[PDB]
């Protein structure tokens, strides 16, 4: 599942 | 150490530079410098540390997913899995590495909420790195160190900061991952995910254009996630 | 020195892993752990060898070149100077150690064609790579060095390689390359380019499918040079 | 302007 992504 | 003779706006002038030019260790390297000046960070310089090593690790954890991967099916020799432990102990390292300025001595000296919750966020996320690739005895310590970092981000959060923030909305997030990927709860993961956005939603209304645009960019992920999960 | 007590096939192996993994400088430490076991490559073996240093070595120049520029547009403290000597100072030795690699000793054991211009095309990119960051007393000798390298690879290709030959092929688009970007020949490296792709074409008719499909990619290349360039 | 890719 995605956590919060880097810019 | 190797950073001790650069001064601190030399090493985060040189973190944005590395920034741009994708240099993620670099970028990672003066951080870590600039931490150990002993300062302080302000908002920027805290996201600065956070991207440079959430590429770091983003970069083995991806790495070692691959061979974890070629491992398992395997069960030839012991190459597959000597390259897979070479890989693990560096991200290990790395997280240590992050955990150890978290505790030397960033999140003593936090007072304000914005501060602490991002710090406590970052150990959660460290810990839960930690954690996708345990198998000790400490394994379950792992977890729980990780645990109880997220839960204390999460009251800090809950109490002092409107639930657009988009601190807490990352936290949320990710600390509700934890619970999906790490502590076998997906009915928690759901709940969180959930009651975030929808205490996010009505908030919405006291926002600026820009302050909108960051809080909704974090529920979207929020929203995806309960799309996969439901 | 460091890959020493490996085995050979356990290098060749983890070079495979890591490539999966997208571990390229990890690659090119087993590929190099590898070479110095004194004995000849494989052909497989030979393109490991250059996917590992060419993903290395491709994102030290993409660095230098973001940082490059932003030197020129400042042209504030030393910093953006001192952070792109850092990057050129890596990004050279790395060079060097790949050279190291082909001067000792593998170009002198190559005896066959497809190895003696592989290794010899190496040579001339390398040498190339050096020539885009040099500025020094010896920036025309190391121009020199790439043409000679690239010039030997060219002349064995033509004696001893049908035109279609994909390492024959790519030596052409490089040599063309360096020619237009760092020789400051435009019409050389147009010439070369379009002689290469004229003789290619018309010994498509020789090769079986799969040999096709692979000399007509490096002729697309070639043909999109040429229309770049005119 | 670009030279041999990897793969
Ligand atoms: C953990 C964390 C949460 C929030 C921020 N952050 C953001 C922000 C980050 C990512 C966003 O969307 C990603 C998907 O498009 C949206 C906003 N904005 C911030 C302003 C001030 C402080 C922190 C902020 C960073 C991080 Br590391
Ligand atoms: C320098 C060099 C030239 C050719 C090869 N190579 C190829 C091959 C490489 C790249 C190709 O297209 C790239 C754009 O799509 C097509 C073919 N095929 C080979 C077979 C045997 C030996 C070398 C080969 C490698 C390199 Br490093």
């Amino acid at each position: 599942t995605p956590s919060l992504p880097t810019p | 150490g190797a950073m001790g003779s650069m001064e601190r706006a030399s090493l985060i002038q040189k973190a944005k530079l590395a920034e741009q030019a994708e240099r993620y260790e670099d970028m990672a390297a003066f951080m870590k410098g600039a931490v150990e000046k002993g300062e302080e960070l302000s908002c920027e310089e805290r996201n600065l540390l956070s991207v440079a090593y959430k590429n770091v690790v983003g970069g083995q954890r991806a790495a070692w997913r691959v061979l974890s991967s070629i491992e398992q099916k395997s069960n030839k020799g012991p190459e597959v899995r000597e390259y897979r432990e070479k890989v693990e102990t560096e991200l290990q390292g790395v997280c240590d590495t992050v955990l150890g300025l978290l505790d030397s001595h960033l999140i003593k000296e936090a007072g304000d909420a914005e501060s602490r919750v991002f710090y406590l966020k970052m150990k959660g996320d460290y810990y839960r790195y930690l954690a996708e690739v345990a198998t000790g005895d400490d394994k379950k310590r792992i977890i729980d160190s990780a645990r109880s970092a997220y839960q204390e981000a999460m009251d800090i959060s809950k109490k002092e900061m409107p639930p657009t923030n988009p601190i807490r909305l990352g936290l949320a997030l990710n600390f509700s991952v934890f619970h999906y990927e790490i502590a076998n709860s997906p009915e928690e993961a759901i709940s969180l995910a959930k009651t975030t956005f929808d205490e996010a939603m009505a908030d919405l209304h006291t926002l600026s254009e820009d302050s909108y645009k960051d809080s909704t960019l974090i529920m979207q992920l929020l929203r995806d996630n309960l799309t996969l999960w439901t």
